Formats: structure tokens, C-alpha cells, sequence
């Protein structure tokens, strides 16, 4: 039942996932098609 | 450490606009290609472009004997607002990729590249090396992920935010116009950062709050005081439709009570419907009044009364994407104070991707 | 007094970007002469001309904001004018979707979250008429 | 719900004619309606 370690770890990698997606969609030199 | 323009500090008005209505805050930072009244592009037809390389390398070449001259350390050199033309310098583009950031600078305010890299384990050949900015190593990530080890990423850092920034070229088709009252002028471009989401250092403030009231009533004191300054009458003085004219929502009692103390209404004889100047009141001078107002608080008003019109125009969700909210969650986020829900509906970006700054205990 | 600059992106042909693109490195005031811009009344339609050979012109609103940043040291940036719009050449048809880079595209429809409840100046009409009128009745609807 | 109006006007010389506009655009209908509750309370 875990108040403290949990939630603070399970915020942390959400964060480093959220970052390391944001840099790699941004710096994307692939040619997107128009919708 | 970030020095901006002289004309950034002194809060100058085409910079710093003391009012914004309805319509201009709609388009806020968005500004609308007006249509001149009088000038040499107000006469309808073709108009010629003109070509500035000449320009550009005459005012390099001028700048290098300037800082040549004193010295050849690192000058100062934008003193002017002449100084903050695109008609000169390296110019760079960025681009945003939220539609509207929390913090956003005004013309004339300065920023840096920090370029952090985190080394490898062990041993590492070197920061990759970068055009811009200087490099920085970073072991505590300044963002909310961790840097990978041999990974440099590229941020612009000021006093307002800090974002990871990505260098993109130009497209092969895309020239940059600079139109003024006398004609057209053209530079390429080659290098356009993306910018991504960014990571608040300075607090929006609320609505209604005492920081929003505190600094419309020093914006306020500040520019009677430069119009003060600016008065060439030997005993200082000043008009009351000067100020109405730049803050046209405000009470007029407001106004009068900024000029309560420090000047006094002549109705009679010399001086007559002016407000001249106390003859036993000191006028502050020129590092005092820049020590009354900071230009990031005025960007960080702008940011409020721009959300303000947005949220008004459009009738909890929205109220929690206000930034006053989200800069307090991510301020309170750094401090340790509390968490922030990665995922949710502050998202900037709709989808996955980009972080929502808003508290979760 | 002093004037905000007023800086736009010019989007051109390929072969005729190429010619614009070799003749401005190129620096001479030949250039002038073979590029002109002539700008509708319209506001959002015009003509730039390469050489004389006229192409059709639409200024368009772009989707996010992009801001002109100077540099004499390539390490501190001063920010020079905001740009939001594009004479791409060749209301719903002058905005574009998509953003300059190329990680930026359908911008608009993907990457932007959308907040809803031109139509408020319709309400102000219709408040005008209301106050030129005599008597007004109104009643929510259903299917009809 | 969609939102619909009767104007009662006075044309030219003598004439009492009345338009019945219908607003089908549910963003219109707010910002109408909120002035109209907004002026009934303004009394």
C-alpha cells in the first residue's frame, strides 16, 4: 500500500517517458503526409 | 545574467504596450499585417524588394571595429531601438510548438542557447560541438526527464522560462520579408528552432490577485514618471489625456491618486490644467524606475490578461490550462512542494505527448 | 516615434525560390528590380512578380507563433518581431495547417488541444437589429 | 435547442412587416442569450 516511494517513482519515469517522446517526435526529419 | 535591450528595460512603449484591448489581445503575439495610411507602401502597386547583404556585412564589419576598439572583450551593443532591426545580425528563427505558451517574450528582451550534455559513463570524446549557444554538463537534468548519457540537447534559457529546442533547416522555398513604411527588404534564413513545451521559472499571476494589482499600479507609476522625465518645462510638468491615452481602462480617480503625490493640478494663472511637479519631490532616476518594474513581469501580466480574454471569450478544465495555474503547479513542482499529473487536460499538445503542470498531492 | 517591424515568410515556387535564392546571395540591386510584391486590397491576395513572370499570392495565418531572434555573438539571442503569417505562392482557405518545420505538420488538427463552448460580431448585428426593431419575440426551439 | 427571433420593424411611408430569423449555430445562441439574462438583470 505503498504513499510515498510509489507514486514518487511511477511520477518520475512518467516524466523521463514524457521528455524522451516529446525529443524524439520534435527533432523528426521525417516528412509527415498532409491529412 | 540575461541582459536585455536598453529599450526592453526602460519599458519603452512599442516594446511594452501599456494597453491592450479586445482585439489586440486576440492577437497576442499573433500581430496582423496592417495596412499604412502614409508612406512609399501606402500608395497601391508593385513595390520592389530590396536586398540587404551590403547592409548586413557593413554593420558586422562596424560592430567588429566597435568592439575592437574597446578592447576586444564581449560589448554591449543594443543600446537603440534602431539596434533590434532584422535588417542586421545573424538572424535565427523559432518556433513554437504549443499554440499559446504560458510565458512568451516581448520584442527587445535577450535569451540564451545552453547546450547541456551529460557525458558518458566513464569516458567521452566531448559535447558534440554546436553552432549556438555555449555548452554546459549537465548531471541534474534542468527538465522533468533525465538526460541520456552522450546526450547534448540545445535550450533556450532566460529569466521567463527554459524549453528544449531543436535545430531544423529552412525549407528551400521559404525567404524572409521585412516590411517597413519605405519598402520591402529580404533576407534568406538557414537555421529555425522548434521549440518545445516550456518549463515556467517565473509565476503568472492570478486575475484580481494583489501581484496583478501591485503591478498595474507600478506600470503605472512608472510611466508618469518617464513622462515626467521626458517634460522639458523647468518646472515639470505634465498633461492628464497623455496618460488616458495610454491607459484608456483605467479610473480616472486611479490615475489621480499615482498623481496625488508627487505632482499637483494648477487650475489658474501659469502652468494652467497641468500637473506639475513638487518642487520638494526628488524624481527618481533611471536605475531606480528600472528597479520598480522588471520587463518578465510584464510579460507575465500580458500572459494573464491574454488568457483572460481567452477564457472569457469561450463561456473547470479550461481554468486549470489557465497559466497562473500552471506555472503555480510547476514552481510548486520544483520547490518539491507537491506532483504534477504528466498525463491529463492541461496538455498543450491534445494527445499524448507534452506534460500537463497541474498539482496532484 | 518608433514602428514594430512587420516581418512575414515568402513561400515561392522551387525553380523560381532557386532563381530569388541565387539572386539574393548574390547581392546586387538587379534583384530589385526582378522581384516586386504587389499586395491586393483584399489584404489576404496578391501577386509576386520573378523576373516579371507574375505568380498568384495568398497571405495565410500560420498556426504557430515563430519570433526573428539577432544575435552578434551567437550565444545571447534579442528577439526582433513576431511572425504569424505567409505569402505562399503559386477565413478557412487563409489558415494553414501546418507549421514551417517539418516535425510540424497538421499542427493544427493533431498537435493542438482544442477548447470550445466572427461569431461574436454576429451576436453584436443581431443586438442591433433587436434595439432598430419595435417588438421582439424568442423562443428555444426543437425540431421543426 | 436552436434559437429563433421576431423582429417587428416600421418600412418607409407606412408598413409594419415582421422577420423571424432562425439562429442554428449553438455558439451564436450562447453569447446572445447570456446578454439578453445578463439585460433582464440589468433592470
Amino acid at each position: 500500500r505503498f504513499s510515498v516511494a510509489e507514486h514518487q517513482e511511477r511520477y518520475k519515469e512518467e516524466c523521463q517517458r514524457i521528455f524522451d517522446l516529446q525529443n524524439k517526435v520534435l527533432s523528426s526529419t521525417e516528412v509527415l503526409s498532409t491529412d | 545574467i540575461i541582459q536585455h535591450s536598453i529599450p526592453a528595460v526602460e519599458l519603452r512603449q512599442p516594446f511594452f504596450p501599456t494597453h491592450m484591448g479586445p482585439i489586440k489581445l486576440r492577437q497576442f503575439h499573433r500581430p496582423p499585417l496592417k495596412k499604412y495610411s502614409f508612406g512609399a507602401l501606402s500608395q497601391p502597386g508593385p513595390h520592389s524588394v530590396q536586398p540587404l547583404l551590403k547592409h548586413i556585412k557593413k554593420k558586422a564589419k562596424m560592430r567588429e571595429q566597435e568592439r575592437q576598439a574597446s578592447g576586444g572583450g564581449e560589448m554591449f551593443f543594443m543600446r537603440t531601438p534602431q539596434d533590434l532591426t532584422g535588417k542586421d545580425g545573424d538572424l535565427i528563427l523559432a518556433e513554437y510548438s504549443e499554440e499559446n505558451g504560458p510565458l512568451m517574450m516581448q520584442v527587445g528582451m535577450a535569451t540564451k542557447i545552453k547546450n547541456y550534455y551529460k557525458r558518458k559513463p566513464g569516458k567521452d570524446p566531448g559535447a558534440p560541438d554546436c553552432k549556438y549557444g555555449e555548452t554546459v554538463y549537465c548531471h541534474t537534468s534542468p527538465f522533468l526527464g533525465s538526460l541520456h548519457p552522450g546526450q547534448l540537447l540545445q535550450a533556450f534559457e532566460n529569466n521567463l522560462f527554459r524549453a528544449p529546442i531543436y535545430l531544423h533547416k529552412m525549407p528551400e522555398t521559404d525567404f524572409l520579408i521585412i516590411r517597413t513604411r519605405q519598402g520591402y527588404y529580404i533576407r534568406e534564413l538557414v537555421d529555425i528552432f522548434v521549440v518545445g513545451q516550456q518549463c515556467p521559472l517565473f509565476e503568472v499571476p492570478g486575475p484580481n490577485s494583489k501581484r496583478a494589482n501591485t503591478h498595474i499600479r507600478d506600470f503605472l507609476q512608472v510611466f508618469i514618471y518617464r513622462l515626467f522625465w521626458k517634460s522639458k518645462d523647468r518646472p515639470r510638468r505634465i498633461r492628464m489625456e497623455d496618460i488616458k491615452k495610454a491607459f484608456p481602462s483605467h479610473s480616472e480617480s486611479s490615475i489621480r491618486k499615482r498623481l496625488k503625490l508627487c505632482a499637483d493640478f494648477k487650475r489658474t494663472g501659469m502652468d494652467s490644467n497641468w500637473w506639475v511637479l513638487k518642487s520638494d519631490f526628488r524624481l527618481p532616476t533611471e536605475e531606480e524606475i528600472r528597479a520598480m518594474v522588471s520587463p518578465e513581469q510584464c510579460c507575465a501580466y500580458y500572459s494573464m490578461i491574454a488568457a483572460e480574454q481567452r477564457l472569457k471569450d469561450a463561456g473547470d478544465d479550461e481554468v486549470r490550462t489557465a497559466p497562473w495555474n500552471t506555472t503555480r503547479a510547476f514552481i510548486a513542482a520544483m520547490k518539491g512542494k507537491c506532483l504534477l499529473e504528466v498525463t491529463g487536460v492541461a496538455d498543450p499538445t491534445g494527445c499524448g505527448e507534452g506534460f500537463s503542470y497541474v498539482k496532484i498531492p | 516615434p518608433h514602428e514594430l517591424e512587420s516581418q512575414f515568410i515568402l513561400r515561392l515556387p522551387p525553380e523560381y525560390a532557386s532563381t530569388v535564392r541565387r539572386a539574393v546571395q548574390s547581392g546586387h540591386v538587379n534583384l530589385k528590380d526582378r522581384l516586386t510584391i504587389e499586395l491586393h486590397p483584399d489584404g489576404r491576395h496578391g501577386i509576386v512578380r520573378v523576373d516579371r513572370v507574375p505568380l498568384a499570392s495568398k497571405l495565410v495565418d500560420l498556426p504557430c507563433v515563430m519570433e526573428s531572434l539577432k544575435t552578434i555573438d551567437k550565444k545571447t539571442f534579442y528577439k526582433t518581431a513576431d511572425i504569424c503569417q505567409m505569402l505562399v505562392s503559386t477565413e478557412k482557405k487563409f489558415i494553414w495547417n501546418h507549421g514551417i518545420t517539418l516535425p510540424l505538420k497538421n499542427v493544427r488538427k493533431r498537435r493542438f488541444r482544442k477548447t470550445a463552448k466572427d461569431v461574436e460580431k454576429e451576436v453584436k448585428r443581431l443586438l442591433s437589429t433587436d434595439a432598430e426593431a419595435v417588438s421582439t419575440r424568442w423562443e428555444i426551439i426543437a425540431e421543426d | 435547442r436552436c434559437l429563433k427571433i421576431y423582429r417587428t420593424f416600421r418600412d418607409e411611408e407606412g408598413k409594419e412587416y415582421v422577420r423571424c430569423e432562425t439562429v442554428r449555430k449553438p455558439a451564436v445562441i450562447d453569447a446572445y442569450v447570456r446578454i439578453r439574462t445578463t439585460k433582464d438583470e440589468e433592470f
